[PDB]
């Protein structure tokens, strides 16, 4: 299945990418840009024995984040893509990991605490009650029970028995589908009193039980 | 009013530690563990447990020996926020009234309060009905 | 009521002939359904099959919660899926600059050698656990859900955190090995710091 | 009652088919010393070597001599266990152990009724049991647990 | 106290007399010396009765 | 039950500041049913989730993203016994978390944090049922609580103030028995100041007072430090037997059985701990003129 | 140059028009992976004994390459989000969301031990008595 084939073009080109840790809040601010263009700019400052990398937010989207690089000498990381068109491709390889450190410190936290309020807050117990009794708003004729009676209130409690021969026709038809049947299936199928149907099954058949009183009746095929 | 600059005399004697101590017992008290554990048990523990993992669903055993159509009737139950009244007593008349811990001891009652919970019924039948939802306070 | 603190690893000496040392871990999300489970990883002493290599004082095994039979710890790791010995060794001790502890585990790796596939190792634990039956495959599944859910539940109860659990087992075996070398004093049976 | 495990400072197992060019160059003087030490079945004995070093103060304290140890270990494992040892007055008191076979009958008759056990692995079992078993002077459950006392 | 401090006081020597009163650490090391005797009492009564 | 003899009956050192020295049943269950000291406290416990979040911002590395065989120097960090991650600079992080706790950004008697510098490990706990006690923090070499705070406590008699304010100042902390293993706790401001040629010099907490180590019954007795210790265990049992006025409203109470004294008196010689028992309010005995003859 | 007053700035973009999910495939450097010799590869969800929940199977060069198992990350992040940053010919940076982290590890080739013959039994008899001959008799 070609759908199961993994494209190696990227790998064979030795394409490199960066892997960066940034806060959900930074990416949420980025989400406001909605891909309209850019979210900001990245700056790289290099000196005598030091490299300073940072990101700075767009003045527009805002209407310094320093980067810390991590080691990748003890692991290999690559990027592979999963298309909506059900195709897989190794689009390229991760050459560096890093973490974005927040410039603001202790007051940020308030925002965080505000953020804490946003993640954590469905009311727990919280307001009690001063009211008490409501229950049992009197059905006098139970509301489901009323509905069941209503179902009954459409021609029930009377069966054919009475049409014997036509009922026999149903038995013959049913028996054509399978050699044996449960009594319950015949009761559903012929809509008649069970004891009368038993007298018929005594007339033209036998019974065959198994397990825990599991009984099936049959017109002795031969 | 403090500045940690003009202050030059941090010294403080036997008297002041008891002033600290007194403020401890005066704020906390002599039985807080019990009381905080029970207060946390209602305010937290009982709500978490009714939310934790008890959704129950039941699907009727219909359309036996004959079935087709579209519905083996199915029901789901969910439990929301828990409510807890102030300690109450129901007199034989049927009339509730507030219960006084002293009265509870003389008449030999159980000093307890009623617990109520939000229960929901959801009927996402196998086709036609799906938006049959009703709220209860039980 | 005073009990022993949960989700903490303890090492104890016993007078028992069969166990030289024990690493005990209790689960009990004293924040869940409050089930059970109590893992022991045991260092064996006093014995020997005979002309086997003898040496019983390295044979590290694991009791899983009321499994009818003890299991060797490397088999548990293989059941978690880490079949590479270099990886198992890394999970036990990720500081392999010390030959002595690594040599100490070496006969238990040698003892594990008989099996090197996760499925087989799961079927092995099942037979070592489950009453006799017939098919292999449910036995692997049953063994898998126990290995997943009853093995250190506090670290996770899903498939997607089977690897992390393996790390915790290894620090635990490591916690055990330190006491057997004597690099670290035994835990006290009364230290209130280890009570709730 | 002291077991050889207590008397042993350390043990090692070495690969040395040719003692006449042993990797342990300091022992090399001993190998020349033991050229006449059954000079013929050196072609037959296993190339696996066990070397033991003994603590000097502890060995002296038991007043033991090497021929006692050699005779003890020979008696325990048998003639199959071919032992040699250095002088009790060398600055590094050491004991060297090899294992000899049955010479004639071992000609790969059926499949070797040992199920092809490597001798190194077997040497550990010898090393294990040699320590745990050897009961020189005291023979049972008391050993040197001693103390000595002056009563006045 | 400091870690590993084999001095007398730091490991359970009481410098004081009951009349001058015990210092706080000495009191707790004295309360420890108090238990061994109370426990010993409760055990010996059961065993010797048997 | 019925015959066990071992070590869970003697008085472990770690009960210091936690459980009563002498105050245990004089009977069969000696040392098994214990009584909680006077100041001691207990955590109610809460979700570790916000701490895990904070740890992640502090550059904590995740287990499955790292290179295990190449980072053994790193400290391992645990939360409620669960191994969450690793960190490469535990001293600043430990310092940061402590500053955060003392800032009252995270709950104090409910996030205990302990470092074992010998094993290069950092363990954290936030579950329920840990016994902990309050202590005065001392910094560098000088006590951190000072005179303005005391002036607020005297003013508290009309001006709004609380023990909680006192904790928010970060002069006092709660410390559980596991952390108490690693602190360098000094008995009195006196010793910590006088300390010039003394052996130590790095105290990190202080006792608000030594007499808080005793239970509630151990508190009735005057000069327990002049008495042979088991004499004092015996009083803790007997105080609970003595009779006097046991609550104010007894008259409207049909308690199945009760004893009240006609004339109770507060004691002439009293401990300061007794003010907080209200043993002045409802005493249990009389000041006798005794002759020891 | 770099050792001087070097300053560089790049625009960073986060497009929303992307439809393909972005995933991580991680290896141990100790495994000495060599993409330069990966002529062909397959990647399929593989749990045929038991789509989105499934682990991966990575198959390189088929019968003449190595095979790996891909395992899902131990959980979503709870504060930060890992992003992939790529360089674009125009001179900007381009950032991409991570949908998931999968870990890939060594499977072996045609070795086939199979402890079903009688090796569980042989183990009962085993005294570390044999090792080579049993692997051969299969």
């Amino acid at each position: 299945a070609e759908r199961g084939e993994l494209d190696l073009t990227g790998a064979k080109q030795n394409t490199g990418v960066w892997l960066v840790k940034v806060p959900k809040y930074l990416s949420q601010q980025w989400a406001k840009a909605s891909g309209r263009g850019e979210v900001g700019k990245l700056r790289i400052a290099k000196t005598q024995g030091r490299t300073e990398v940072s990101f700075t937010l767009n003045e527009d989207l805002a209407n310094e984040h320093p980067f810390v690089l991590q080691s990748v000498g003890g692991q290999t990381l690559t990027v592979f893509t999963e298309s909506s068109s059900d195709k897989l491709s190794l689009e390229g390889i991760v050459v560096q990991r890093a973490e974005c450190r927040p410039a603001a410190s202790e007051n940020y936290m308030r925002l965080k605490r505000l953020q804490i309020e946003e993640s954590s807050k469905p009311v727990r117990l919280s307001q009690q009650l001063d009211k008490v009794v409501t229950t049992n708003y009197k059905p006098v004729a139970n509301h489901q029970y009323n509905i069941e009676y209503e179902r009954k209130k459409k021609e029930d409690g009377k069966r054919a028995r009475a049409d014997k021969q036509h009922v026999l026709d149903m038995l013959f038809s049913a028996f054509e589908k399978h050699q044996y049947y449960n009594l319950k299936d015949l009761v559903d199928i012929t809509k008649q009193p069970v004891v009368y149907l038993k007298e018929i099954l005594k007339e033209i058949g036998v019974q065959n039980v198994k397990g825990i009183h599991k009984n099936t009746w049959e017109l002795k095929p031969e | 009013y403090d500045e940690d600059d003009d202050e030059i005399t941090p010294d403080l004697w036997q008297e002041a530690c008891w002033i600290v101590i007194s403020s401890y017992f005066d704020e906390k008290g002599l039985v807080r563990q019990q009381l905080d554990s029970f207060d946390e048990f209602i305010q937290m523990s009982v709500q978490r447990i009714v939310e934790d993992a008890p959704p129950i669903d039941l699907q009727a055993e219909a359309q036996h020996a004959s079935g087709e159509v579209e519905e083996p009737p199915r029901y789901l139950l969910k439990f929301e926020q828990i409510y807890l009244s102030k300690p109450t007593h129901w007199e034989r008349d049927g009339a509730p009234s507030p219960m006084m811990p002293n009265e509870a001891r003389l008449r030999n009652l159980t000093y307890s309060a009623p617990l109520y919970v939000d229960i929901t019924k959801t009927v996402i039948k196998e086709g036609e009905e799906q938006l049959q939802t009703q709220h209860q306070k039980t | 009521q005073e009990k022993m603190a949960t989700n903490t690893v303890y090492v104890f000496a016993k007078k028992d002939s069969k166990y030289a040392y024990t690493g005990e871990c209790r689960s009990c999300l004293e924040n869940s359904s409050r089930p059970t489970s109590t893992i022991w990883v045991s260092m064996l002493a006093r014995g020997g099959q005979g002309a086997k290599k003898s040496a019983i004082g390295q044979r590290i095994v694991a009791t899983l919660p009321y499994i009818k039979q003890e299991v060797p710890i490397i088999i548990v790791f293989r059941a978690l899926g880490f079949v590479s010995d270099r990886d198992i060794l890394e999970h036990i001790i990720y500081d392999f600059e010390d030959p002595e502890m690594m040599e100490m585990v070496k006969p238990s790796l040698d003892e594990a050698f008989v099996i090197q596939e996760q499925n087989v190792a799961l079927n092995f634990i099942g037979s070592r656990g489950a009453k006799p039956g017939v098919t292999k495959e449910k036995r692997i599944k049953y063994a898998k859900e126990v290995l997943q859910k009853e093995m250190l539940p506090h670290v996770g109860v899903s498939d997607f955190c089977e690897t992390k659990k393996a790390y915790f087992l290894g620090y635990m075996v490591h916690r055990l090995l330190l006491a057997a070398l004597g690099r670290r004093e035994l835990d006290d049976r009364d230290h209130y710091g280890n009570k709730r | 009652h002291t077991t050889l495990r207590k008397v042993t400072a350390n043990t090692a197992i070495y690969y040395d088919p040719n003692p006449q060019s042993t990797v342990v160059a300091e022992d090399q003087e001993w190998v020349n010393v033991y050229y006449e030490m059954p000079d013929f079945d050196v072609a037959r004995i296993s190339p696996w070597l066990l070397r033991v070093e003994l603590d000097r103060k502890h060995m002296t304290d038991r007043k033991l001599t090497m021929e006692q140890i050699a005779e003890k270990i020979n008696a325990g494992f048998g003639d199959d266990l071919n032992c040699i040892f250095n002088d009790d007055n060398a600055e590094k008191l050491v004991l060297r152990i090899r294992i000899m076979n049955s010479d004639e009958n071992k000609m790969q008759e059926e499949e070797e009724v040992v199920d092809k056990m490597d001798d190194d692995v077997f040497l550990r079992c010898i090393e294990s049991n040699m320590l745990t078993d050897m009961t020189l002077q005291g023979i049972e459950q008391i050993s040197k647990v001693y103390m000595h006392l002056p009563q006045t | 106290f400091i870690k590993d401090d084999y001095g007398p006081e730091s490991r359970g020597f009481v410098e004081n007399s009951y009349l001058a009163g015990l210092t706080p650490t000495e009191f707790f090391f004295h309360a420890m010396g108090g238990r061994e005797g109370l426990i010993d009492t409760a055990v010996k009564t059961a065993e010797t009765g048997y | 039950r019925d015959g066990k003899l071992a070590k869970p009956r003697q008085l472990h050192n770690t009960l210091w500041g936690m459980v009563c020295p002498a105050e245990t049943p004089e009977g069969h269950a000696v040392g098994l049913v214990k009584n909680l000291a006077l100041m001691a406290y207990i955590s109610v416990g809460s979700q570790p989730s916000p701490i895990l979040e904070f740890l992640e911002e502090w550059s904590m590395e995740n287990l499955e993203e790292i290179s295990p065989a190449a980072i053994a120097d790193a400290t391992k960090i645990f939360v409620n016994g669960c191994w969450v991650g690793i960190h490469k600079d535990p001293e600043q992080l430990m310092n940061t978390l402590r500053k955060l706790r003392r800032q009252m950004d995270i709950i104090v008697s409910e996030v205990s944090m302990i470092r074992d510098i010998r094993e290069r490990e950092i363990r954290i706990y936030t579950d329920a049922g840990r016994i902990c006690r309050p202590l005065l923090i001392v910094e560098k070499q000088k006590l951190l609580l000072k005179k303005r705070h005391i002036d607020q406590l005297k003013e508290r008699e009309y001006n709004n103030y609380s023990w909680q304010d006192l904790v928010a100042s970060g002069v006092v902390e709660y410390i559980d028995t596991l952390e108490e293993e690693t602190v360098m706790l000094a008995m009195t401001p006196d010793d910590l100041q006088e300390k010039e040629v003394a052996y130590c010099s790095t105290y990190t907490h202080c006792e608000i007072h030594p007499s808080m180590i005793l239970g509630v019954c151990a508190s009735i007795i005057p000069f327990p430090d002049h008495n042979q210790s088991p004499r004092n265990t015996y009083q803790s049992a007997m105080g609970k037997q003595a009779m006097g006025v046991y609550i104010t409203n007894f008259h409207v109470r049909m308690d199945t059985l009760a004893h009240v004294l006609y004339y109770p008196q507060k004691p002439l010689v009293t401990t300061r701990s007794m003010e907080y028992l209200r043993f002045r309010e409802l005493p249990a005995g009389i000041n006798s003129i005794v002759a020891i003859a | 140059g770099p050792s001087s007053q070097n300053v560089t700035e790049y625009v960073v973009r986060v497009p929303k028009n992307t439809t393909k999910k972005y995933n991580i495939m991680a290896f141990n450097a100790a495994d000495k992976v060599n993409f330069a010799t990966w002529n062909q590869a397959r990647l399929e969800r593989d749990l045929s004994n038991k789509p989105e929940d499934q682990p991966w199977l990575l198959r390189v060069n088929g019968k003449s390459g190595r095979k790996f198992k891909g395992i899902k990350k131990g959980g979503v992040t709870e504060n930060t989000s890992y992003y992939i940053f790529t360089q674009c010919p125009d001179g900007a940076f381009e950032a991409f969301p991570v949908h998931n982290w999968y870990n890939f590890t060594p499977l072996a080739r045609h070795r086939t031990l199979t402890a079903e013959e009688a090796e569980e039994e042989w183990e009962r008899r085993n005294k570390v008595l044999n090792h080579f001959s049993i692997m051969q008799q299969r």
